[PDB]
């Protein structure tokens, strides 16, 4: 959902106010693959 | 009803276009060189003319 998925493309791009914003679209998307990850290989590793 | 550490009271005289500088964030001749709150400013602005 933001602008970019570039982080310095934004923050060259935006003020700090509205970069902090699409930088925390950013941190919670990227969480949210981190954590997807991270069960996916939990429970792969229990069948393992 | 709320209670405070301190409080600071910040006094000047801007023209019109410039109040719209006093806020977080901001970029202009004011928040850039003569008086920038921070992006978490917690607190009330007053101006009247």
């Amino acid at each position: 959902g933001a602008i970019s998925s570039v982080l310095n493309d934004i923050l060259s791009r935006l003020d700090p106010p509205e970069a902090e914003v699409q930088i925390d679209r950013l941190i919670t998307g990227r969480l949210q693959s981190l954590q997807t990850y991270v069960t996916q290989q939990l429970i792969r590793a229990a069948e393992i | 009803d709320l209670c405070f550490t301190n409080v600071y009271a910040d006094s000047f005289v801007i023209r019109g276009d410039e109040v719209r500088q006093i806020a977080p964030g901001q970029t202009g001749k004011i928040a850039d060189y003569n008086y920038k709150l921070p992006d978490d400013f917690t607190g009330c602005v007053i101006a009247w003319n």
